[PDB]
C-alpha cells in the first residue's frame, strides 16, 4: 500500500486501470488514496557451471528486488560481481551475463560485444 | 513384571548428521535404466539426527518415548546383538493395541496387543558360572496381557549374545511406516569398520514383512539388553553393563526423490528437490 | 468408448489426416535435398586429384557400410 | 501495466544500447572496409 | 469412384486374443485336516469326532 | 551436434508427455477407463468417460498441433537446406556470408 | 509373454520401462521373469495401380510381421517380389516401392536411385 | 469447469504466440539474409535489397 499521488472524486471508492486490475482504492479512515501492487514477481532460476566443472550453484530471481548483486534482471546471489568484461557464455538478461572463472568462482560481467 | 531404577549420573544426548542415509525402494515394481520420482516419506539428507548411547564406560543407559511421526528411521551400527526390539503404542496402559516386535535367541516374535507395559522394559542377560555362554533369563518386557488376534513368527533368526567393548564391524538400519494402518518394515545389515561419522556411501532398503494391521499408533521406544556378569552384583539398581552400541533416530519427511535405477534393478542415488538448489535443478531436468 | 467416439468422429478425421500430411510433408523434404540429380556418379578409381585428399569425405570400401569416415563419425556422434 | 496477473515480461539478453554498439561497428567497418571485414580480415 | 495410384490407409488392423488366464498362484495353502481320517483309532456311532 | 539433437529430443519428450497424459485423471476418480467399467455401471459411469474423453481429445489436439509446428519449421530448414545444396554444392553462388 | 534375460529382485512382482508402462510381469508359478508385448501393431494399407489400369491391390500392412512377400515396412501381401529395380511409383518405406509391370501384375522392389 | 476454460484460453494463447513466433523467426532469417548480402557485400540479385 504505497503513497499515490492521484486524487480521486469525492464520491468513488475504487480503481481500475488499463487492463482493468483494482489498484487503487480509498483508505475510509482518513480518505487516504493507497494503490496496489502485488508482491510476487516471476519465478527462480539457477546458474550452474557444468558437469566436472564446479559444484557451486547461484540462484538468480527474476523480477524481485532484494555475494549478493543487484542487476537490472532481478536479484542475483551466490555471484560476485566484477567490473571487468569478458565474453559470456552463460546468458542471464539484460546485457549481463555468468561465468565461472578465477580459488574460482562464479561471476557475473557485463558481456563483451 | 517389571521394577523401578535408581537415579544416577547420565550423559545427555548428541546430535549427528547424515549423509545419504535413510532411501529405500517406495514399491515392489521394477525399474531399470530410469529416473523415476516419486511423492513419499524419506530422510531427508544432510539433516540433524538423534543420537543415543549405549556403552557403559558413564552407566548411560536412556530410553525415551520419543513420539512416533509418519515414518521413522532407525540405525544402528550393531556390533554384538546388544540391542533386542522394539515396542510400539499410544498411551501404554492396556488400553490400546501396543505392538512388540522383539528378537529373542530362539525366533522373530511380533504380537500386537495390550501388554501391561511398566515404564521402562528391558532384557536380563545373565552369565551362569558352570556354563560359559551368556544366556537371558530375566524376560521382563510387561506385567500381563489380556488380549490381541495378531501374532507372527517368521524363520528362526540367530544371535550371539556375548557383549564386547570392540570397535563395531555390522551396521543395521530399520525404517517404520503406517499409510492406511499398513505396518511397513524395512531393512538391510551392511558391514562397515567404524564407530561414528557413518560413510556416505550408499545402500537402499529392501521390505523384509509387511504387516496389515490397520490399528493406531503415536510413540515408540526401543528396547535393550545389559549382561549381568561376575563383576557386578547382579542387581538392577546401580551395577550392570550394557557392552557398546549406538543407535540413530531419524523422522521421515515428506519430500520427492529422484532415484537411480540402475540395469540391474537397485536404487543408487536419490538426488533430493528440498535440499539444494543444484539438486532441484537435477531433479527438475529428470538427469 | 468407441459408441462415444462417433460424436467425435470427425476430431479423429483431422487428426489422422494432419498426421498423414506430416509424414508426406517429412517424406517429401529428403526428396528435395538429396535427390537433386537422377544420374548416380561412380567415383573414379584413380584417386589422384593433384594432391587433394578425398578419402574422408569419399566412401570406402574397407567397410560394408557406404558412409564416409567423416559421416561415420558422424552417425555414432548423435544419438 | 500488464504484470499484475502473473503475466511477467522477460527482458531481453542484449539492451538497445549493446544493438546500437553492433550497428554503429557494422556501419564503421562498411565505411572503412566495404565488404573485406564480412568475409575476413578488415581491410583499409 | 475413382482411386489413382499412391499408398491409402484404410482401417486398423487388431489381434484379439482368444484365451484369457487368470490364475493367480501356482497352488494354495493346506490346514491340518488329514488326521481325521488319518488317525491312531477311531470313535464310535453314538459318540463320533465333530 | 545441437540442431540435430533437438529435433529428437523435442519429438521424444512430446512422445513421453503423450504417453503420461493417460496416467492422469482429468478430474475423473480413475486413470484407466477399465476400472471406472469394473466398479460403476455404464449408465452411471457415463460422464466419467466423457470427461476422459474429452481430456483424451484435448492432449492429441495439442500433441497435433505442436506436431504441425514442428513440422512447419522443419519444412522451412529443408527448403533452407535444399536451396543451400542447389547453390552452394551444386556450383559456385556469389551470394557472400551464405555459403 | 516371451522368456526374458533380465532377473528380478526377490521382493518384487511388476517391472515398467523407461515410458513408465508395465511389460514385466514375474509370473508366480515357480518365478519365471516373463515380458509383456501387445500383439496389435499399426494398421493396414492398400496399394492400387490407378484407374484405367488395373482392378486388383496389394494389401500392406504397416508394422505386423507374418504372393506374401516380408518386407522391411511391414507385412505386403496380393504383390510379388522381383530381385531387379527400376524406377519406383508408389511409394511404400524403407527403399521399397511397388508398381504395376509384366500378363502383369502388381510387383514390388527396391527403388533405384 | 473454471479450470477447463482458464486451461482453453491458455492453450489458444500459446498456439497464437507459437504462430506469432514463427512468423517472427521466418523474419529474422530474412532480415539475416539481407544483412548478409546487402549489408556485408554487394549482392548481384536485382529487386532484393
Ligand atoms: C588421406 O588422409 C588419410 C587420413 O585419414 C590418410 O590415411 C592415413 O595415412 C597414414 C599414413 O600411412 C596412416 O598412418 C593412417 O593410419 C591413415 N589413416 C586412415 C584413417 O586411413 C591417407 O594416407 C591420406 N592419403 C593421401 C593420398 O594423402
Ligand atoms: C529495492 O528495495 C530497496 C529497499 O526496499 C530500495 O532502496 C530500492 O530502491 C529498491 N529497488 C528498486 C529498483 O526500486
Ligand atoms: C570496479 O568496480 C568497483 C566496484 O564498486 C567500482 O567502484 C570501480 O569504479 C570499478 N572500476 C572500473 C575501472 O570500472
Ligand atoms: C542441529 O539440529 C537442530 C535441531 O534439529 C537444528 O536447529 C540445527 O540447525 C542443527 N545444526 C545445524 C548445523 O544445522
Ligand atoms: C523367546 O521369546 C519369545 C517371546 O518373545 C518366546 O516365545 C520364546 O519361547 C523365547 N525363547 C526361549 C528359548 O525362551
Ligand atoms: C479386548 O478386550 C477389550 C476389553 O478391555 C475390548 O475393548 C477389545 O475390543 C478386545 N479386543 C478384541 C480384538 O476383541
Ligand atoms: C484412533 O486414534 C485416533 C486418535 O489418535 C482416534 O481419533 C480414532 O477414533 C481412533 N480409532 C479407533 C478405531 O480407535
Ligand atoms: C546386475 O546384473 C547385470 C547383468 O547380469 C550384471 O552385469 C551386474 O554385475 C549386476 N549387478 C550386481 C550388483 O550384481
Ligand atoms: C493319509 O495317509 C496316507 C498314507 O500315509 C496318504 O497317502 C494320504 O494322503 C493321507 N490323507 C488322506 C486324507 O488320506
Ligand atoms: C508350486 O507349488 C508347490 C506345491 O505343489 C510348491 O512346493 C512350490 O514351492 C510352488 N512353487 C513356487 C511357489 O514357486
Ligand atoms: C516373423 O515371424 C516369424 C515366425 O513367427 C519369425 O520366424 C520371424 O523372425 C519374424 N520376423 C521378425 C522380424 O521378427
Ligand atoms: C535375383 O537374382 C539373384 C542373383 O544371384 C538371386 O540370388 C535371387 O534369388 C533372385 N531373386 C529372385 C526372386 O529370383
Amino acid at each position: 500500500l504505497t503513497e499515490s499521488n492521484k486524487k480521486f472524486l469525492p464520491f468513488q471508492q475504487f480503481g481500475r486501470d488499463i487492463a482493468d486490475t483494482t489498484d487503487a482504492v480509498r483508505d475510509p479512515q482518513t480518505l487516504e488514496i493507497l494503490d496496489i501492487t502485488p508482491c510476487s514477481f516471476g519465478g527462480v532460476s539457477v546458474i550452474t557451471p557444468g558437469t566436472n566443472t564446479s559444484n557451486q550453484v547461484a540462484v538468480l530471481y527474476q523480477d524481485v528486488n532484494c555475494n549478493v548483486f543487484q542487476t537490472r534482471a532481478g536479484c542475483l546471489i551466490g555471484a560476485e560481481h566484477v567490473n571487468n568484461s569478458y565474453e559470456c557464455d552463460i546468458p542471464i538478461g539484460a546485457g549481463i551475463c555468468a561465468s565461472y572463472q578465477t580459488s574460482q568462482s562464479i561471476i557475473a560481467y557485463t558481456m563483451s560485444l | 513384571q517389571c521394577v523401578n531404577l535408581t537415579t544416577r549420573t547420565q550423559l545427555p544426548p548428541a546430535y549427528t548428521n547424515s549423509f545419504t542415509r535413510g532411501v529405500y525402494y517406495p514399491d515392489k515394481v521394477f525399474r531399470s535404466s530410469v529416473l523415476h520420482s516419486t511423492q513419499d516419506l524419506f530422510l531427508p539428507f544432510f539433516s540433524n539426527v538423534t543420537w543415543f548411547h549405549a556403552i557403559h564406560v558413564t552407566k548411560r543407559f536412556d530410553n525415551p518415548v520419543l513420539p512416533f511421526n509418519d515414518g521413522v528411521y532407525f540405525a544402528s551400527t550393531e556390533k554384538s546383538n546388544i540391542i533386542r526390539g522394539w515396542i510400539f503404542g499410544t498411551t501404554l496402559d492396556s488400553k490400546t493395541q501396543s505392538l512388540l516386535i522383539v528378537n529373542n535367541a530362539t525366533n522373530v516374535v511380533i504380537k500386537v496387543c495390550e501388554f501391561q507395559f511398566c515404564n521402562d522394559p528391558f532384557l536380563g542377560v545373565y552369565y551362569h558360572k558352570n556354563n560359559k555362554s551368556w544366556m537371558e533369563s530375566e524376560f521382563r518386557v510387561y506385567s500381563s496381557a489380556n488380549n490381541c488376534t495378531f501374532e507372527y513368527v517368521s524363520q528362526p533368526f540367530l544371535m550371539d549374545l556375548e557383549g564386547k567393548q570392540g570397535n563395531f564391524k555390522n551396521l543395521r538400519e530399520f525404517v517404520f511406516k503406517n499409510i492406511d494402518g499398513y505396518f511397513k518394515i524395512y531393512s538391510k545389515h551392511t558391514p562397515i569398520n567404524l564407530v561414528r561419522d557413518l560413510p556416505q556411501g550408499f545402500s537402499a532398503l529392501e521390505p523384509l514383512v509387511d504387516l496389515p494391521i490397520g490399528i493406531n499408533i503415536t510413540r515408540f521406544q526401543t528396547l535393550l539388553a545389559l549382561h549381568r556378569s561376575y563383576l557386578t552384583p547382579g542387581d538392577s539398581s546401580s551395577g550392570w553393563t550394557a557392552g557398546a552400541a549406538a543407535y540413530y533416530v531419524g523422522y521421515l519427511q515428506p519430500r520427492t526423490f529422484l532415484l537411480k535405477y540402475n540395469e540391474n534393478g537397485t536404487i543408487t542415488d536419490a538426488v533430493d528437490c528440498a535440499l539444494d538448489p543444484l539438486s532441484e535443478t537435477k531433479c527438475t531436468l529428470k538427469s | 468408448c468407441s459408441n462415444l467416439l462417433l460424436q467425435y468422429g470427425s476430431f479423429c478425421t483431422q487428426l489422422n489426416r494432419a498426421l498423414t500430411g506430416i509424414a508426406v510433408e517429412q517424406d517429401k523434404n529428403t526428396q528435395e535435398v538429396f535427390a537433386q540429380v537422377k544420374q548416380i556418379y561412380k567415383t573414379p578409381p584413380i584417386k589422384d586429384f593433384g594432391g587433394f585428399n578425398f578419402s574422408q569425405i569419399l566412401p570406402d570400401p574397407s567397410k560394408p557400410s557406404k558412409r564416409s569416415p567423416i559421416e561415420d563419425l558422424l552417425f555414432n556422434k548423435v544419438t | 501495466a500488464q504484470k499484475f496477473n502473473g503475466l511477467t515480461v522477460l527482458p531481453p539478453l542484449l539492451t538497445d544500447e549493446m544493438i546500437a554498439q553492433y550497428t554503429s561497428a557494422l556501419l564503421a567497418g562498411t565505411i572503412t572496409s566495404g565488404w573485406t571485414f564480412g568475409a575476413g580480415p578488415a581491410l583499409q | 469412384f475413382t482411386v489413382e495410384k499412391g499408398i491409402y490407409q484404410t482401417s486398423n488392423f487388431r489381434v484379439q486374443p482368444t484365451e484369457s488366464i487368470v490364475r493367480f498362484p501356482n497352488i494354495t495353502n493346506l490346514c491340518p485336516f488329514g488326521e481325521v481320517f488319518n488317525a491312531t483309532r477311531f470313535a464310535s456311532v453314538y459318540a463320533w469326532n465333530r | 551436434l545441437g540442431k540435430l539433437q533437438d529435433v529428437v529430443n523435442q519429438n521424444a519428450q512430446a512422445l513421453n508427455t503423450l504417453v503420461k497424459q493417460l496416467s492422469s485423471n482429468f478430474g475423473a476418480i480413475s486413470s484407466v477407463l477399465n476400472d471406472i467399467l469394473s466398479r460403476l455401471d455404464p449408465p452411471e459411469a457415463e460422464v466419467q468417460i466423457d470427461r476422459l474423453i474429452t481430456g483424451r481429445l484435448q492432449s492429441l489436439q495439442t500433441y497435433v498441433t505442436q506436431q504441425l509446428i514442428r513440422a512447419a519449421e522443419i519444412r522451412a530448414s529443408a527448403n533452407l537446406a535444399a536451396t543451400k545444396m542447389s547453390e552452394c554444392v551444386l556450383g559456385q553462388s556469389k551470394r557472400v556470408d551464405f555459403c
